[PDB]
RNA sequence: GUUCGCGAAGUAACCCUUCGUGGACAUUUGGUCAAUUUGAAACAAUACAGAGAUGAUCAGCAGUUCCCCUGCAUAAGGAUGAACCGUUUUACAAAGAGAUUUA
């Protein structure tokens, strides 16, 4: 409301201050169907996005606010959208209201409306699956994010605690130092799914640090789907939740019976 | 957009349509990279109508007169088999160049009469129909042609090849019949087991 | 069959409340989500002037076999998940239900090609089988690390500090909290106690909490929500030797709290995770000391 | 549609693609409108596909027979003349533009030029009359009902 | 619900039939009911002769 | 916006202008599709091998396979296109002897 329904959402990035549609050099010739580089060795061909999501500065009021859009913009998430007020997709970040919207939806595609797969991706990265409404997010690659910094093994936890609560309610945050990886927990998988593509191929180097200029050598942080948590600890909280949530969903399913007789 | 979808980026294909190689080929790379006779006789084709094309461009820009330009046509379309190569993918076309050839013959001496050898003659009119009846018989060939050259790159192969007969193979599939026979009329002799 | 071949199994929420709905029929559209085999895609849209198009993912073979509808994915009866209609299943018949899904491309293919039900889609779409369960549904609801270094880390934590009017602090250390008990619940429990709601678009309150070391702190800005904070927890405890403590209430729980006085920053609650499961070990003997 | 690099254009590549087998048809029918001789530049209808990717010329070329046969005559007798009257005749070389440059894109260059005498006879206003207004025109008599 | 049921207007070039691939798939048996093999019983005696 | 009316005012003298107000005409586009890393082309290069009968050296043509590639192809080629070359135990009884049990 007074940080988003307020104002109107504005530009991101001017059209011409898009990046440029062919990939970084990776090859001998640019091949025209598929738009990579062929006759190359390899590459990393992973870099720091350029843009980065202010979530308070950014949101405001679209388009597709006025017309009922369900979705987000894919590009708000990742700070690129070009079009700002006129764009059809939502600028802003997920709230019970809007997740309600999308209840009906939300079961067989993302919050960006592209839709889920069967089983994962091998490496548990890209959309997502069906089968699981996971709401927990894999934080790798602190490494190359960090541009190398030691900073602590737990000031890094600090960092992104501070970053993904802009992006929405956290269920919990992990951060696990001798994997130096961490694991976030959202409210709800709207967010989860928000956050993911907001903070791939993100840096956490926070302007005041002295590699705030070559925040764009690095490698970026991958943000990928979590696998199940290992410790019984917290396996018995799991089903004690699916406990919870098969005696909501029956008292809701005997009053269709009661309705039906 | 069908060289680079099919991987073949190496191939150059020029803005003249010549498909030229850009490196020295591994054997695995020329077997991939063999095109059929679609595939060049559509270039060729495209070839024969740039090359007319661009002459009118010519004309238009000032560069060519317009009695240079009407023999720059005729030139075009008795030299095709020269100009372009398309025989090699097509050999029926041989008897439209013989043709084109003949009516050049019979155009030029009705022509040269009282004048000299030289260069300049547009009368076009004669070869222009023999290359339409030409592209007249191809376009439902090469509607076949491509069309299932495009469908096996969108669909792929279909696993349901069945090989007929042919010279080759008539002495294996004579051996096949000839031992599934013996095996059936030994096999009700046996008893059991 | 390609002539004789199914109507679409789509809900009845999917199709939404108008009456008359224009489907679009493409005969090998899209291929399906599960078995990877075309089919033909159905695709309509709400009311006329709607925005979104509703497709069918699935095929009806793979929509038959576990009873839900191409479009959403439910279940055709009880509109529930998948995962959740064989779990609830699993409570009646005392033994799993599961339908299971194949991870090879040519086991993808031969799974659906198979005439069975999958999972609960024997109970479902019988009728009369899916009703007595419901009604068995309904008798459950009649139911109803000591060598670790810690001193350096409880110097910081208060622990021995009062929960008084008297001191004007944004901080607070919140222990006792469950790994249960979602960040997001303790957020929530303090702005309904505030009305201080929507407060992550002004920022009104940081919170910290670990879920290994069972503690954690909350930061106010404007100090002076930290004495509407104090004011409105009424309920406290005392320790027997004194140093009265407030009580935030979640559900069942309780969260005691005492004014940091500083602010605690990440990693006051552990530097590793190791570290701080000796904390809530710590911890548990003050809570045990607090109230007995 | 000169560079898709972007990913809005996956389903107009595929328009590019599917349009191959259509391709020989289209060289059919600009082939058979190419103008004549006695003509500047030629107007002709075109249907083009909305992602760019065939342009089919939609015309038949009709002519008068006895206009048509007598439109190649005076343009075979001007070209009688003309090779008995040049000191020297140059034949443009083939091919007219170099594999390595782009066809020149019509509007930067062709469209703005002048484009040039056609071949005509010179024509007696006394013998010709009855034709000499209308011989050389794109179609003659189009308008005359 | 009355569900009016439409095609859609096809793009000529596009090709049709999108999800139409070349791919092999191998396929289950429905049994049922099995089929009794209904032989006789049993001028089995035989020597070596065979 | 046009056109047919009706009304008011003004210029008029039943015409012109103005704005009030009935009509009529025209009536629901598009998306299976969002703009670079995370929903998927493939090559090449590096290292290690290195072409079926066999004693050696040469032609092949097939078959089977939930492998295909190039090709317009039901032609042909892809090393005879490749993969085959392993593992291997019960529908089992009838006769004739010495040790060890059983109760
Ligand atoms: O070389 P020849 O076989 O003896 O005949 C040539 C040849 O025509 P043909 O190859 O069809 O016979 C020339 O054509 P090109 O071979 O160079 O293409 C042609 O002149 P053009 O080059 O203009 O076609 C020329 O005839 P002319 O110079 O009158 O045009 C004609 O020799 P003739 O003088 O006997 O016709
Ligand atoms: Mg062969
Ligand atoms: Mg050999
Ligand atoms: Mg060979
Ligand atoms: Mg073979
Ligand atoms: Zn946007
Ligand atoms: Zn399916
Ligand atoms: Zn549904």
């Amino acid at each position: 409301m007074t940080s988003w329904r307020d104002k109107s959402a504005k530009v991101q990035v001017k059209e011409s201050e898009l990046p440029s549609s062919i990939p970084a050099q990776t090859g001998l010739t640019f091949n025209i169907w598929y738009n990579k580089w062929s006759q190359g060795f390899a590459g990393n061909t992973r870099f720091v996005s350029p843009f980065a999501l202010q979530p308070q500065l950014h949101s405001g009021k679209t388009r597709g606010d006025n017309d009922g859009q369900l979705f987000f913009c894919l590009f708000f998430a990742k700070g690129m959208c070009c079009l700002g007020p006129k764009c059809e997709y939502l600028h802003h970040i997920p709230d019970e209201e809007d997740i309600g919207k999308l209840a009906l939806r939300t079961e067989v595609l993302d919050c960006f409306g592209r839709e889920k797969f069967a089983d994962y991706r091998e490496d548990m990265g890209g959309i997502g699956s069906f089968r699981k409404k996971n709401k927990t997010l894999y934080v790798g690659g602190i490494d190359g994010a960090l541009n190398s910094k030691h900073l602590k093994p737990a000031q890094i936890e600090s960092r992104i605690r501070f970053v993904f609560s802009r992006l929405g309610d956290i269920d919990r945050i992990r951060y696990v130092e001798s994997k130096n990886c961490g694991f976030v927990k959202f409210k709800y998988q709207a967010n989860a799914e928000f956050a993911k593509e907001a903070m791939s191929n993100q840096t956490l180097l926070l302007p005041s640090d002295k590699e705030w200029d070559d925040r764009r050598e690095g490698t970026g942080l991958l943000v990928k789907w979590a696998n199940e948590d290992p410790d019984p600890a917290a396996q018995k909280r799991l089903q004690e939740e699916l406990k919870l949530e098969s005696l909501n969903m029956m008292v809701h399913l005997i009053n269709n019976n009661t309705n039906s007789a | 957009l069908l060289i680079h979808r099919k991987g073949l980026t190496y191939l150059h294909l020029d803005y003249n349509f010549n498909l030229k190689p850009t490196k020295t080929l591994t054997t695995k790379e020329r077997k991939k990279s063999r095109l059929g006779n679609s595939f060049h006789l559509m270039r060729e084709l495209l070839k024969m109508m740039k090359l007319i094309v661009d002459t009118h461009v010519q004309f238009r820009l000032g560069n060519v007169d317009a009695f240079q330009l009407a023999d720059g046509i005729h030139y075009i379309l008795n030299h095709i088999g020269q100009l372009t190569g398309i025989y090699r993918y097509k050999y029926k076309v041989m008897h439209q160049i013989r043709a084109c050839k003949d009516l050049k013959h019979i155009i030029y001496y009705k022509f040269n009469k009282n004048l000299g050898k030289g260069p300049g003659c547009g009368f076009w009119q004669p070869a222009w129909r023999v290359w339409l009846n030409f592209l007249r018989g191809t376009i439902p060939l090469l509607e076949r042609y491509i069309g299932n050259l495009i469908t096996r790159q969108f669909e792929g192969r279909s696993n349901e090849i069945v090989k007929t007969t042919t010279k080759q193979r008539l002495d294996a599939y004579y051996d096949l019949e000839l031992r599934n026979s013996v095996m059936d009329d030994i096999l009700e002799m046996m008893p059991e087991s | 069959d390609e002539i004789n071949e199914p109507p679409p199994n789509i809900c009845e929420q999917c199709l939404g409340d108008e009456a008359n709905i224009r489907m679009t029929k493409i005969p090998q559209g899209s291929e399906c989500k599960i078995c990877t085999l075309p089919f033909t895609l159905y695709h309509f849209k709400t009311s006329k002037r709607s925005n979104n198009i509703i497709k069918t993912l699935i095929c009806v073979r793979c929509a038959t076999q576990r009873n839900i509808c191409q479009c959403c994915m439910l279940d055709s009866r009880w509109h529930i998940p998948i995962q959740l209609r064989d779990h609830l299943i699993s409570l009646v018949n005392e033994e799993n239900v599961m339908t299971e899904e194949a991870k090879n491309d040519m086991m993808k293919r031969f799974l659906s090609l198979k005439n069975v039900k999958l999972g609960g889609a024997q109970i479902t779409s019988d009728p009369s089988e899916a009703d007595n369960i419901v009604d068995k549904l309904k008798n459950i609801l009649l139911r109803a690390y000591a060598s670790v270094d810690i001193s350096h880390i409880l110097k910081k934590l208060p622990l021995n500090e009062s929960f008084l009017k008297n001191p004007s602090t944004k901080s607070f250390f919140l222990y006792n909290i469950d790994a249960s008990i979602p960040e997001w619940k303790i957020t929530d429990t303090v702005s309904q106690l505030l009305g201080i709601k929507k407060w992550k678009d002004g920022n009104s309150l940081s919170l910290i909490v670990n879920h290994k070391a069972k503690c954690g702190g909350l930061r106010f800005q404007s100090s002076e929500l930290g004495e509407r904070f104090v004011s409105k927890i009424s309920e406290t405890l005392v320790t027997p030797k004194g140093l009265k403590r407030g009580v935030l209430l979640i559900d069942r729980f309780r969260i005691f709290i005492i004014p940091w006085s500083s602010g605690f920053s990440a990693a006051s609650f552990g530097t590793n995770t190791a570290e701080n499961i000796k904390l809530s070990l710590s911890l548990n003997k003050l809570i045990q000391l607090e109230l007995g | 549609h000169s560079d898709m690099a972007s990913k809005m254009y996956n389903t107009d590549k595929k328009a590019f693609l599917g349009a191959l087998k259509y391709l020989p048809h289209a060289i059919l029918k600009l082939l058979e409108n190419m103008p004549h001789p006695w003509e500047q530049a030629k107007e002709v209808k075109v249907l083009y596909h909305t992602s760019g990717a065939i342009t089919f010329v939609n015309e038949t070329p009709r002519v008068i027979e006895p206009v048509y046969t007598a439109q190649w005559s005076a343009t075979w007798i001007a070209m009688r003349r003309e090779k008995r009257d040049r000191t020297h005749f140059k034949r443009m070389r083939f091919p007219p533009f170099d594999d390595d440059e782009p066809p020149l894109s019509y509007e930067q260059h062709i469209e703005n030029i002048e484009p040039l005498d056609p071949i005509n006879l010179p024509l007696d206003s006394q013998d010709d009359e009855y034709v000499k207004d209308w011989l050389y025109d794109s179609r003659p008599l189009e308008e005359d009902s | 619900h009355h569900i009016e049921v439409v095609s859609k207007q096809m793009d000529p070039l596009l090709p049709r039939f999108v999800g139409k691939k070349a791919r092999k798939v191998v396929a289950p048996t429905e049994n049922d009911e099995v089929v009794p093999v209904l032989h006789m019983d049993g001028g089995e005696a035989d020597p070596n002769e065979w």
